[PDB]
Protein backbone atom coordinates (compact mmCIF):
# COMPACT_ATOMS: atom_id res chain seq x y z
CA UNK A 1 0.00 0.00 0.00
CA UNK A 2 1.47 3.37 1.37
CA UNK A 3 4.00 3.95 3.82
CA UNK A 4 3.12 3.73 7.45
CA UNK A 5 3.39 6.46 10.38
CA UNK A 6 4.99 3.71 12.19
CA UNK A 7 7.64 2.01 9.71
CA UNK A 8 8.73 6.14 9.39
CA UNK A 9 9.31 6.16 13.48
CA UNK A 10 10.98 3.22 13.28
CA UNK A 11 13.46 4.09 10.49
CA UNK A 12 14.18 7.66 12.00
CA UNK A 13 15.67 5.73 15.17
CA UNK A 14 12.32 5.51 17.27
CA UNK A 15 11.31 2.21 19.10
CA UNK A 16 8.67 0.66 21.40
CA UNK A 17 9.62 -1.34 23.85
CA UNK A 18 6.98 -3.98 24.38
CA UNK A 19 5.70 -4.52 27.94
CA UNK A 20 7.40 -6.81 30.60
CA UNK A 21 4.19 -8.45 31.76
CA UNK A 22 1.65 -9.92 28.74
CA UNK A 23 -2.33 -9.69 28.76
CA UNK A 24 -2.34 -13.11 30.06
CA UNK A 25 -0.78 -12.82 32.84
CA UNK A 26 -2.73 -9.68 33.98
CA UNK A 27 -5.71 -11.56 33.49
CA UNK A 28 -4.59 -14.31 35.11
CA UNK A 29 -3.77 -12.52 37.78
CA UNK A 30 -7.46 -10.70 37.64
CA UNK A 31 -8.46 -13.81 37.88
CA UNK A 32 -7.13 -15.15 40.45
CA UNK A 33 -8.11 -11.84 42.87
CA UNK A 34 -11.94 -12.39 41.59
CA UNK A 35 -11.62 -15.98 42.86
CA UNK A 36 -10.14 -14.76 46.21
CA UNK A 37 -12.55 -12.57 46.93
CA UNK A 38 -15.65 -14.36 45.99
CA UNK A 39 -14.81 -17.56 47.78
CA UNK A 40 -12.54 -16.66 51.04
CA UNK A 41 -13.90 -12.87 51.40
CA UNK A 42 -10.63 -10.51 53.12
CA UNK A 43 -9.30 -13.11 54.45
CA UNK A 44 -6.70 -14.17 51.45
CA UNK A 45 -5.38 -10.43 51.54
CA UNK A 46 -4.39 -11.29 55.34
CA UNK A 47 -2.59 -14.47 55.00
CA UNK A 48 -4.05 -17.71 54.09
CA UNK A 49 -7.21 -18.16 52.47
CA UNK A 50 -10.15 -19.45 54.38
CA UNK A 51 -13.31 -20.31 52.88
CA UNK A 52 -16.71 -19.28 53.67
CA UNK A 53 -20.27 -19.56 51.91
CA UNK A 54 -21.18 -15.98 49.89
CA UNK A 55 -24.32 -15.58 51.81
CA UNK A 56 -22.29 -15.61 55.21
CA UNK A 57 -19.68 -13.42 54.03
CA UNK A 58 -22.72 -11.29 52.31
CA UNK A 59 -24.27 -11.18 55.68
CA UNK A 60 -20.28 -9.80 57.40
CA UNK A 61 -20.56 -7.42 54.70
CA UNK A 62 -23.81 -6.16 55.86
CA UNK A 63 -22.80 -6.05 59.20
CA UNK A 64 -19.73 -3.73 58.99
CA UNK A 65 -21.84 -0.99 57.81
CA UNK A 66 -24.60 -0.66 59.99
CA UNK A 67 -27.14 -3.14 59.14
CA UNK A 68 -27.95 -6.28 61.32
CA UNK A 69 -27.61 -9.78 59.10
CA UNK A 70 -31.28 -10.72 59.68
CA UNK A 71 -31.85 -8.50 56.77
CA UNK A 72 -30.47 -9.81 54.17
CA UNK A 73 -31.29 -13.54 55.01
CA UNK A 74 -34.98 -12.92 55.15
CA UNK A 75 -34.47 -10.72 51.63
CA UNK A 76 -31.74 -12.86 49.68
CA UNK A 77 -33.29 -13.32 46.65
CA UNK A 78 -34.37 -9.36 46.62
CA UNK A 79 -30.18 -8.44 47.18
CA UNK A 80 -29.36 -10.84 44.72
CA UNK A 81 -31.74 -10.45 41.94
CA UNK A 82 -30.82 -6.67 42.52
CA UNK A 83 -26.70 -7.64 42.32
CA UNK A 84 -27.70 -9.40 38.26
CA UNK A 85 -29.66 -6.03 37.48
CA UNK A 86 -26.82 -4.00 38.10
CA UNK A 87 -24.39 -6.22 36.77
CA UNK A 88 -26.64 -6.71 33.68
CA UNK A 89 -26.51 -2.65 33.29
CA UNK A 90 -23.08 -2.57 32.97
CA UNK A 91 -23.35 -4.89 29.83
CA UNK A 92 -25.88 -2.25 28.31
CA UNK A 93 -23.66 0.51 29.16
CA UNK A 94 -20.08 -0.67 27.64
CA UNK A 95 -22.12 -2.14 24.60
CA UNK A 96 -22.96 1.04 23.25
CA UNK A 97 -20.99 4.09 24.76
CA UNK A 98 -17.81 4.63 23.82
CA UNK A 99 -17.01 7.08 25.97
CA UNK B 1 0.34 0.32 57.66
CA UNK B 2 2.19 -3.53 57.01
CA UNK B 3 0.47 -6.49 55.55
CA UNK B 4 -1.62 -8.24 57.69
CA UNK B 5 -3.99 -6.93 60.46
CA UNK B 6 -2.48 -3.75 61.95
CA UNK B 7 -1.14 -3.32 65.68
CA UNK B 8 1.64 -0.71 65.96
CA UNK B 9 4.64 0.63 63.93
CA UNK B 10 7.99 1.79 64.91
CA UNK B 11 9.68 4.53 63.17
CA UNK B 12 13.41 4.55 62.50
CA UNK B 13 15.43 7.22 61.53
CA UNK B 14 17.59 6.53 57.94
CA UNK B 15 20.22 8.73 55.67
CA UNK B 16 17.73 10.65 53.49
CA UNK B 17 14.66 8.75 54.16
CA UNK B 18 12.09 6.68 57.09
CA UNK B 19 11.79 3.52 57.78
CA UNK B 20 8.84 1.80 60.14
CA UNK B 21 8.93 -1.44 61.36
CA UNK B 22 4.81 -2.58 61.36
CA UNK B 23 3.47 -4.73 63.66
CA UNK B 24 0.63 -7.67 61.92
CA UNK B 25 -1.77 -9.90 63.54
CA UNK B 26 -1.59 -13.30 60.94
CA UNK B 27 -3.60 -16.45 61.39
CA UNK B 28 -1.32 -19.44 61.30
CA UNK B 29 -3.33 -22.68 61.70
CA UNK B 30 -7.07 -23.15 60.34
CA UNK B 31 -9.14 -26.00 60.46
CA UNK B 32 -12.50 -26.79 58.58
CA UNK B 33 -16.20 -26.74 59.85
CA UNK B 34 -19.46 -27.05 59.10
CA UNK B 35 -21.77 -24.18 59.57
CA UNK B 36 -25.56 -22.65 59.08
CA UNK B 37 -26.85 -19.21 59.10
CA UNK B 38 -29.41 -19.55 62.11
CA UNK B 39 -30.59 -21.79 64.63
CA UNK B 40 -34.98 -22.67 64.11
CA UNK B 41 -35.45 -23.08 68.16
CA UNK B 42 -39.17 -23.37 69.22
CA UNK B 43 -40.47 -22.08 66.53
CA UNK B 44 -37.68 -19.00 66.30
CA UNK B 45 -35.41 -18.15 64.03
CA UNK B 46 -31.82 -17.33 66.21
CA UNK B 47 -28.84 -14.83 64.87
CA UNK B 48 -25.73 -14.61 66.39
CA UNK B 49 -24.63 -10.95 68.30
CA UNK B 50 -21.08 -11.19 67.75
CA UNK B 51 -19.37 -14.48 65.72
CA UNK B 52 -20.08 -17.43 63.84
CA UNK B 53 -22.41 -21.10 64.01
CA UNK B 54 -20.08 -23.74 63.38
CA UNK B 55 -20.38 -27.91 64.19
CA UNK B 56 -17.51 -30.34 65.05
CA UNK B 57 -20.22 -32.96 63.66
CA UNK B 58 -22.28 -33.55 66.54
CA UNK B 59 -22.93 -30.40 68.43
CA UNK B 60 -23.54 -26.59 67.51
CA UNK B 61 -21.59 -24.30 69.29
CA UNK B 62 -21.20 -20.09 68.48
CA UNK B 63 -17.56 -18.97 68.09
CA UNK B 64 -16.10 -15.09 67.01
CA UNK B 65 -14.44 -14.93 63.43
CA UNK B 66 -11.05 -14.61 63.94
CA UNK B 67 -10.13 -17.15 66.90
CA UNK B 68 -11.72 -20.54 67.73
CA UNK B 69 -13.07 -20.85 71.03
CA UNK B 70 -16.37 -22.59 71.27
CA UNK B 71 -19.20 -21.25 73.24
CA UNK B 72 -22.72 -22.76 74.01
CA UNK B 73 -25.50 -21.26 72.04
CA UNK B 74 -26.83 -19.27 74.70
CA UNK B 75 -30.04 -16.90 74.89
CA UNK B 76 -27.68 -14.18 75.74
CA UNK B 77 -25.41 -14.31 72.45
CA UNK B 78 -28.23 -14.44 70.13
CA UNK B 79 -31.28 -12.50 68.75
CA UNK B 80 -34.59 -13.36 67.83
CA UNK B 81 -36.06 -11.95 64.29
CA UNK B 82 -38.79 -13.89 62.74
CA UNK B 83 -39.58 -17.55 62.50
CA UNK B 84 -37.60 -20.36 60.58
CA UNK B 85 -39.39 -20.73 57.11
CA UNK B 86 -37.19 -17.89 55.22
CA UNK B 87 -33.92 -18.18 56.23
CA UNK B 88 -32.25 -20.53 53.73
CA UNK B 89 -30.33 -23.50 55.46
CA UNK B 90 -31.32 -22.95 58.98
CA UNK B 91 -30.98 -26.07 60.80
CA UNK B 92 -32.17 -27.08 64.36
CA UNK B 93 -30.89 -26.95 67.68
CA UNK B 94 -31.39 -26.50 71.27
CA UNK B 95 -30.72 -22.95 73.01
CA UNK B 96 -30.06 -23.01 76.63
CA UNK B 97 -31.70 -20.49 79.02
CA UNK B 98 -29.62 -19.20 81.97
CA UNK B 99 -33.39 -18.26 83.65
CA UNK B 100 -34.87 -21.34 83.98
CA UNK B 101 -32.54 -22.79 86.07
CA UNK B 102 -32.14 -20.24 88.51
CA UNK B 103 -35.81 -20.05 88.53
CA UNK B 104 -36.92 -23.31 89.17
CA UNK B 105 -35.00 -22.81 92.94
C1 LIG C 1 -11.28 -29.35 55.02
O1 LIG C 1 -12.08 -29.96 53.98
C2 LIG C 1 -11.79 -29.51 52.64
C3 LIG C 1 -12.76 -30.21 51.72
O2 LIG C 1 -12.41 -31.57 51.52
C4 LIG C 1 -10.33 -29.82 52.30
O3 LIG C 1 -10.03 -29.35 50.99
C5 LIG C 1 -9.41 -29.16 53.31
O4 LIG C 1 -8.06 -29.52 53.05
C6 LIG C 1 -9.78 -29.60 54.73
N1 LIG C 1 -8.89 -29.01 55.73
C7 LIG C 1 -8.75 -27.70 56.03
C8 LIG C 1 -7.75 -27.39 57.10
O5 LIG C 1 -9.38 -26.81 55.46
C1 LIG D 1 -36.53 -29.10 62.56
O1 LIG D 1 -37.72 -29.32 63.33
C2 LIG D 1 -38.94 -29.08 62.61
C3 LIG D 1 -40.08 -29.29 63.59
O2 LIG D 1 -39.59 -29.68 64.87
C4 LIG D 1 -39.02 -30.01 61.40
O3 LIG D 1 -40.19 -29.70 60.65
C5 LIG D 1 -37.78 -29.86 60.53
O4 LIG D 1 -37.81 -30.81 59.47
C6 LIG D 1 -36.51 -30.04 61.35
N1 LIG D 1 -35.33 -29.82 60.53
C7 LIG D 1 -34.68 -30.80 59.91
C8 LIG D 1 -33.48 -30.39 59.11
O5 LIG D 1 -35.04 -31.97 59.99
Amino acid sequence: AARDLICAQKFNGLTVLPPLLTDEMIAQYTSALLAGTITSGWTFGAGAALQIPFAMQMAYRFNGIGVTQNVLYENQKLIANQFNSAIGKIQDSLSSTAS
Amino acid sequence: CGKGYHLMSFPQSAPHGVVFLHVTYVPAQEKNFTTAPAICHDGKAHFPREGVFVSNGTHWFVTQRNFYEPQIITTDNTFVSGNCDVVIGIVNNTVYDPLQPELDS
